[PDB]
RNA sequence: UGUUGUAUGAAAGGAGAGAAGGUUAGCACUCCCCUUGACAAGGAUGGAAGAGGCCGGCCU
């Protein structure tokens, strides 16, 4: 994603073993102490009822995969976007993109 | 060459080896002018293949990679448009501005369009066309608003590699081609030799602006990050290491250059009038003179050419001082005649400052040598 | 020793807003990639590994594009300083950069991690 | 193997090879 | 002598009705060369005369 | 040498001299003579005086030669429109040729232009006769640096001042009165 | 303002270029050739006399011997090389786009992974137009009674509705128009 | 007109024929298209001896445009017929040519060291071309038989298609 | 007063390149082609089939 979209990520249970520039471990804050899952459950996951429902590629149509992203990945490659706003994070007037 | 640490799958050849040693032996092995029919140009680069070697082409296009080619050009122009720009007022340039590059330019090696316009405050002189090395440009021949820049790259080999030359060929050959779109009719085209770091340029000059370049030249030539960058994949492509643990102390720029394409003798004159210093019965110190000597020496070949001033030259002059500065020019400038034309040098350094401006007045047969004082005199 | 003297130093040319220079750096040490001595191949990628924190994946050059299927037949070294600071700069451009890839090399790359739990 | 290593000004050796700065011995002597 | 990319010249536009510059040809003597000299030059120089060649 | 010149060689010279500058204009009189005859004749009895240079398209061409200035008035020298003549060595590829202006086939008036480009849909279309040679070019492309309004005219535009044959290829032209 | 010299010649060589010769190399008199011309004449001048001891170049002193070669050959004047390009651009193609080959070090094409454009592909889209041409299109992501504003008044969200409209809505539903949220009464200028 | 209409016929869009007679790809091909667009040795022999033939007729034709003198006509053409090899690459198809360029360069030798002789000194103006010319048109007569076999093969088997049963 | 008179290559989307463990080397038998001047050589060893009997199925 691009630089300020990354407070949208979700992160993985367990702390990241290079700890620098870390968003999952307790220095970094994003591991908190005393939490209860049922309270920060909804926080990037999706949510069919809540704010982030199962969305679709707004070019291809088909599902993407990470809560509230409008371009699946494929699509997102290829363009050189951000997945979650679409600005550009790739000039790739020279890159012949290959999805193979 | 050898194992690069401290002592303690498919079978067929491996081909690292092999290109290791046909890169190291490339400017050999890829003459130019063995035989010359025909040439094969590779895609993104301005290299030329003479015959078809294989293993040569994969340690050049390993190299030449990612649009490396393209990437230097660019870095150059970027370079020089920050020299110009911190030179406005000295200049008087009203503004620069770097061309929209057709981005296939910098390896089309049939046509040039210009790299940077510079526009001026007001007009400029402008002289004939000359090489960057040259030194004596009279200013008259035009006068222009407009000045174009125009940046060259190749990859020299074995057989051509005069840059000058080079230099020289493309601007007469683009400026007076039909099919040319230059904004103006002056201009200067700059040629980087990319195999052997060479460079120079070839044409018209603006009041302070050939000064100008050859700083910025040397300058780009040393410290540019995408030249870095390729003589660092030289560097890797033939797994070459140094023992050295680091650069020599004498490492400046004013040092390097001595050792370039260009003839550069040192001038020492300060002994040519050389007295000693006696007691009298009068009780007056008196000052005879003896035997003095000028020294010329080429750092490249360590060659001293030693001239011995003999005091019959000052016997029935009056101010003796000066006389000797005279003779040291003159006798400088037979020595140039002397020479062979390959042996003649580029560039003269003199000890001495006041020595600076006799030397130039008396080489009027040879006014592309430049004279000047370094700060390493010895 | 020169490349770990640079994952030292990268934070101080941030405090100096030298991130030219760093990112030159950075350039540089992609060149030097191609090691075969594993001690020093470790050590060029611990100082990648400073210089993507301390300057960020969206300016950094040679840009993540370039960076990434570069390392990934990197994995493949068995030595375990290697294995390391790889899978650490693997693992931290796939979640903050992963539009720098396509699918199939992530489901490829994710393949090769399979020989990572060895 | 015959540089290989950086230059500092040695110790003054004087004081080992002649026993004092030369100068001074040959003004002695 | 041409460029790869120009077509090949038109007879018509370039060549046609212009003159052609002179030849090589070796100033003769008109004493000493007098036999020879009036028709050395030719194309097929003794071709009409009778006398001097069979016929056409 | 790999520059080759594509061209055939010129004959004649024509001065013009206008409010941009100074322009050389050599001309192609053998590949084209009526033209050259033509546009030598008008030079001769200052037909192009004060006329303008009405139409002008950037980065195509600069035309001009209509005394009117309307873009719709020309006369030959020959008492009609004459007849296109074309030479396959002869091609708009660059910058700098003067053509002949037309509406049609074998529409030839007193109007030119100069070319500022490639223009290769105007192959087959328009005679060209004759080139803009030395420094003098550059005072040609500041032809096409004004202020262009609409259909193409300018806000004040460029004139010509007078003619001069530098060298005439032919020997009998008789101007008229 | 550039003024014409006023010649009545043509500009340009006058043979058309059909003698133009070869210049980016070293000139013939300075040439390396040139050069070993000069020393064997030399060394032809010194074969008889004695060895004098001055100096005439580095290269050609007294070789006390009797009379390719070593240099750089001096290329045809006349002769112009034809060039083509060479768009093959041999890359691994399983290496490229994989990261694994089958050869390993024995394959004679290049492990790179690197994919930039060709040259040509770089012409094709600069002749069509189509180079950088998608930078322009980015991928970012009253009205009740349909009258004038008469006196566009707002409740607690935002939704500016007109005065006696919205006190009349409001005698309709006690919630608002746009998102049906709770106005609890509240209705503001 | 010959040569690029047998390449327009195998739908070869890809490859280019200057008018110098170079064929040359105009992008990179894959495999397919290079097993394709490999030519043989008949349709390069062909394409070899038109542009010596070129190559000649070009010298004449700057001749008559004026762009040169008659001296440098005969100087031309003699440097043409001593310089096939460089000039055209015809010895890679059938290499047995090599004997006739050998004998060219032999021949040159025996007529430089004789025109070169007191006052004329070496450079370049000799135009002696009778002997150069001499020796390539005897390959001509031996290479004609061959040409019209190898080529009406490469036509029959583009008109008549290719042939089930062979031989 | 039209239309199936067909093919090549490319792009996009899919499938994936012989060997009774894995990695592979080839030369042919028949009939189907492609490059080629071929009585040569290549095109994944060029590709595709390959025991017997009875009426795709059944039996050894
Ligand atoms: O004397 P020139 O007319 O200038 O001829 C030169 C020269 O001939 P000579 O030295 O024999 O007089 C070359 O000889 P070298 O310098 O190589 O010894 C010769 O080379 P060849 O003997 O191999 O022919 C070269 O030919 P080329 O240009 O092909 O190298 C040829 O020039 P031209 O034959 O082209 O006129
Ligand atoms: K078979
Ligand atoms: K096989
Ligand atoms: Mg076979
Ligand atoms: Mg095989
Ligand atoms: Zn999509
Ligand atoms: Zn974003
Ligand atoms: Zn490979």
């Amino acid at each position: 994603v691009c630089e300020k979209c990354e407070k949208k990520l979700g992160t993985v249970i367990t702390p990241d073993t290079w700890k620098d520039g870390a968003r999952n471990t307790t220095e970094s804050g994003g591991r908190k102490l005393n939490e209860n899952k049922a309270l920060t459950s909804k926080k990037a996951r999706f949510d069919p009822y809540g704010k982030n429902k199962f969305s679709t590629c707004r070019i291809c149509k088909s599902s993407v995969h990470q809560p509230g992203s409008h371009y699946c990945q494929g699509c997102a490659y290829k363009k050189g976007i951000c997945a979650m706003c679409g600005k550009k994070v790739l000039d790739t007037k020279n890159y012949k993109q290959t999805s193979v | 060459w050898e194992k690069a640490s401290g002592f303690e799958q498919r079978s067929g050849l491996n081909q690292i080896p092999n290109r290791r040693f046909t890169l190291w032996w490339s400017p050999t092995i890829n003459r130019a002018n063995v035989y010359v029919g025909f040439q094969v140009q590779l895609d993104l680069t301005g290299i030329f293949m003479h015959g078809k070697i294989p293993t040569l082409k994969i340690s050049l296009i390993q190299i030449f990679r990612a649009h490396l080619w393209q990437k230097i050009h660019e870095s150059i122009v970027m370079d020089l448009c920050q020299v110009f720009d911190q030179e406005l007022d000295a200049l008087e340039i009203e503004t620069v501005q770097k061309e929209t590059i057709h981005p296939r330019k910098s390896y089309k090696m049939n046509s040039s369009c210009a790299d940077i316009l510079l526009f001026a405050s007001y007009k400029w002189n402008v002289s004939r066309p000359s090489l960057l090395a040259d030194s004596k440009d009279v200013m008259d021949s035009t006068t222009t608003q407009k000045y174009w820049i125009d940046i060259q790259l190749r990859w020299g080999d074995y057989d051509s590699h005069d840059i000058e030359r080079y230099a020289r060929a493309k601007f007469l050959d683009y400026t007076t081609d039909n099919m040319s779109i230059y904004p103006s009719p002056t201009g200067v085209l700059i040629a980087i030799d990319l195999a052997y770091n060479l460079h120079s340029a070839y044409g018209n000059w603006f009041p302070g602006s050939k000064p100008l370049i050859q700083q910025a030249m040397a300058k780009i030539m040393k410290a540019n990050p995408a030249l870095y960058v390729l003589r660092e994949r030289i560097r890797k492509g033939l797994q070459l290491y140094s023992s050295e643990p680091t650069e020599p102390y004498l490492s400046s720029q004013n040092y390097g250059e001595l050792f370039s394409n260009q003839i550069i003798w040192f001038v020492d004159d300060t002994n040519v009038y050389r007295v000693t210093i006696h007691k009298t019965f009068e009780g007056n110190l008196t000052t005879k003179p003896i035997n003095g000597a000028i020294f010329i020496f080429n750092p490249r070949t360590g060659q001293l050419f030693l001239k011995i001033i003999h005091t019959s030259v000052w016997a029935g002059q009056k101010r003796l001082g000066q006389l000797a500065k005279w003779k040291t020019a003159e006798e400088v400038a037979a020595l140039i005649r002397s020479l062979p034309v390959e042996e003649q040098p580029k560039q003269i350094i003199v000890t001495r400052k006041g020595m600076l401006d006799p030397l130039e007045v008396h080489l009027l047969d040879f006014p592309n040598i430049v004279i000047k004082g370094s700060e390493l005199q010895l | 020793q020169a490349a770990d003297l640079i994952s030292r130093t990268a934070v101080v040319m941030k405090t100096c807003q030298e991130e030219k220079l760093m990112g030159h750096l950075g350039v540089v040490l992609y060149e030097y990639l191609g090691e075969e001595y594993p001690e020093v191949l470790g050590s060029i990628l611990g100082a990648l590994k400073a210089i993507v924190n301390v300057i960020g994946m969206h300016k950094m050059t040679p840009p993540i594009k370039d960076l990434l299927p570069r390392l990934t037949p990197i994995l493949k070294n068995r030595h375990e300083k290697v294995q390391e600071n790889c899978i650490d700069l693997v693992g931290r451009i796939a979640d903050r950069g992963a539009e720098y890839v396509s699918a199939r090399e992530w489901m490829r790359i994710c393949f090769e991690l399979l020989e990572l739990l060895k | 193997g015959k540089a290989q290593s950086i230059y500092r000004p040695s110790k003054n050796l004087d004081k080992d090879m002649y026993g004092d700065d030369l100068e001074a011995r040959i003004k002695t002597n | 002598p041409f460029d790869d990319e120009e077509p090949p010249l038109d007879y018509a536009d370039n060549i046609l009705d212009v003159e052609p510059l002179e030849a090589i040809q070796l100033e003769l003597d008109p004493e000493e060369d007098a036999p020879v000299l009036d028709w050395f030059y030719d194309h097929q120089p003794l071709r009409d005369s009778r006398k001097y060649v069979n016929g056409s | 040498s790999n520059i080759y010149i594509q061209e055939p060689p010129t004959n004649g010279k024509v001065l013009l001299k206008t409010t941009a500058g100074d322009i050389d204009i050599e001309l192609w009189s053998k590949e084209a003579p009526k033209a050259c005859r033509n546009f030598i004749q008008l030079c001769l009895e200052a037909y192009y005086d004060n006329t303008i240079f009405h139409r002008v398209v950037p980065g195509f061409i600069v035309q001009g030669g209509d005394p009117t200035g309307t873009g719709s008035g020309g006369e030959s020298i020959y008492g009609a429109p004459f007849k296109d003549e074309f030479h396959s060595r002869l091609r708009f590829n660059r910058r700098g040729l003067v053509a002949m202006a037309n509406a049609g086939s074998h529409d030839n008036g007193s109007q030119f232009f100069f070319t500022l480009g490639r223009a290769d849909e105007l192959n087959n279309k328009h005679t060209i006769f004759g080139k803009v040679t030395g420094d003098t070019v550059y005072n040609m492309l500041r032809l096409s640096e004004v202020d262009i309004d609409d259909d193409e005219r300018p806000h004040n535009p460029h004139k010509i001042k007078s003619c001069e044959v530098l060298f005439n290829p032919f020997d009998d032209i008789i101007p008229r009165e | 303002v550039y003024k014409s010299t006023r010649s009545a010649k043509p500009v340009g060589p006058e043979d058309m270029g059909a003698t133009a010769v070869y210049e980016l190399d070293t000139e013939k008199e300075r040439d390396a050739q040139a050069i070993f011309e000069r020393s064997q004449k030399i060394q032809e001048e010194l074969r008889g006399k004695e060895d004098d001891k001055i100096y005439r170049g580095i290269n050609n002193y007294q070789k006390y011997m009797k009379p390719v070669r070593k240099g750089p050959i001096r290329a045809p004047e006349h002769l112009r090389a034809t060039v083509r390009w060479d768009y093959q651009p041999d890359i691994c193609k399983d290496y490229k786009e994989t990261g694994f080959c089958g050869f390993g070090d024995s394959c004679k094409f290049l492990h790179d992974r690197s994919d930039y454009k060709h040259g040509w592909q770089i012409e094709r889209e600069l002749d069509e137009g189509r180079y950088g041409v998608y930078e322009d299109e980015n991928y970012e992501v009253c009205f009740i009674c349909r009258q004038s504003f008469q006196n566009p008044v707002v409740t607690k969200c935002r939704h500016y509705f007109c005065e006696s409209c919205a006190l009349q809505h409001f005698r309709t539903t006690p919630r608002c128009y746009v998102c049906d949220q709770q106005t609890n009464g509240v209705f503001n200028p | 007109n010959m040569l690029n209409l047998l390449i327009h016929r195998k739908n070869l869009n890809y490859l280019h024929l200057d008018y110098n007679f170079n064929l040359k790809p105009v992008k990179t091909l894959t495999t397919k298209e290079r097993k394709k667009s490999r030519f043989g040795n008949a349709f390069h022999l062909c394409r070899e001896v038109l542009r010596l033939t070129k190559l000649v007729v070009d010298s004449h034709v700057q001749y008559r445009l004026g762009n040169v003198d008659a001296f440098q006509l005969a100087d031309g053409l003699q440097y043409i017929f001593a310089h096939v090899g460089q000039l055209t690459g015809m010895y890679r198809y059938k290499y047995k040519l090599m004997r006739q360029i050998r004998m060219c360069k032999d021949l040159k030798h025996l007529i430089y060291y004789r025109f070169n002789t007191g006052p004329v000194g070496k450079g370049p103006g000799c135009g002696f071309w009778a002997a150069g010319w001499r020796v390539w048109l005897f390959f001509m007569r031996g290479i004609t038989p061959l040409l019209e076999r190898w080529l009406g093969n490469l036509l029959a088997r583009q008109f008549e298609g290719r042939h089930s049963k062979g031989v």
